[PDB]
């Protein structure tokens, strides 16, 4: 159990600037 | 954290607070590894510049605490810990190279909603998310400039070229450290600070959904300058010391 947050990815819900890390690998 | 915004709640729930206990302050940033297990940088705890050399009974850790002010009650854990291990070959006399301890909890913690470990890298996840340009994120309650938050602060900041790196200061640096930031010519700023040693620079994996973290905020000269970067502790290049004091006999 590491990672994976119940508040967010437990509930397929993203952060709001993961996406800014995510593309930056483009 | 300079130049960072506010945290939305549960958004770092492996975040740590080490504390003094007599009296209490508040020192540096950790992260949680395991229900036992807090990750750190050993400066933290160990070094003699500053007089600094603590011992488990100094201190304190707190998790899952979204506010410095106000005591989430059922929400925030306060842990003792149990024992203090600093990397034998840490080096506070010159660079800091390998500035990582780890912190064994006197009583395992529960996981929650508000908190949860964070994963450490593996031979191929670090080879593929340790690239320039690629952005990882640092959380931290420290300096907001060269100022104190009343709520953790994030940054999502991208890993700079060793070569950049080792230009941008006269500081020795090691294969055991690696920098990150944006370039004057980028737009974006920001930057760990003075307090924010020990927290986590965490990277989410696209393969799996996972959030691993990747380096231990360590050090920088000033914060958010121009030309500068920051610089964290490489938790891959050290990986397998932090299994080796945590698998032992
Ligand atoms: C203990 C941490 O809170 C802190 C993090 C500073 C981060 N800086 C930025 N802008 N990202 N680390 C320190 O303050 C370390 C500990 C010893 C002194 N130090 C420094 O960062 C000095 N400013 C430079 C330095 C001196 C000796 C060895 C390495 C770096
Ligand atoms: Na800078």
């Amino acid at each position: 159990d590491c990672g994976l947050r119940p508040l967010f990815e437990k509930k397929s819900l993203e952060d709001k600037t993961e996406r800014e890390l995510l593309e930056s690998y483009i | 954290i300079v130049e960072g915004s506010d945290a939305e709640i549960g958004m770092s729930p492996w975040q740590v607070m080490l504390f003094r206990k007599s009296p209490q302050e508040l020192l540096c940033g950790a992260s949680l590894i395991s229900d036992r297990w807090v990750l750190t940088a050993a400066h933290c705890l160990l070094y003699p510049p500053w007089d600094k050399n603590f011992t488990e009974n100094d201190l304190l850790v707190r998790i899952g605490k979204h506010s410095r002010t106000r005591y989430e009650r059922n929400i925030e854990k306060i842990s003792m810990l149990e024992k203090i291990y600093i990397h034998p070959r840490y080096n506070w006399r010159e660079n800091l190279d390998r500035d990582i301890a780890l912190m064994k909890l006197k009583k395992p913690v529960a996981f929650s909603d508000y908190i949860h470990p964070v994963c450490l890298p593996d031979r191929e996840t670090a080879a593929s998310l340790l690239q320039a340009g690629y952005k990882g994120r640092v959380t931290g309650w420290g300096n907001l400039k060269e100022g104190q938050p009343s709520v953790l602060q994030v940054v999502n900041l991208p890993i700079v070229e060793r070569p950049v790196c080792k230009d941008s200061t006269r500081i020795r640096i090691t294969d055991n450290m690696f920098c990150a930031g944006y370039k004057p010519d980028e737009g974006k700023r920001g930057d760990a600070c003075e307090g924010d040693s020990g927290g986590p620079f965490v990277m989410k994996s696209p393969f799996n959904n996972r959030w691993y973290q990747m380096g231990i905020v360590s050090w920088g000269e000033g914060c958010d300058r121009d030309g500068k970067f920051g610089f964290y502790t490489h938790v891959f290049r050290l990986k397998k010391w932090i299994q080796k004091v945590i698998d032992q006999f």
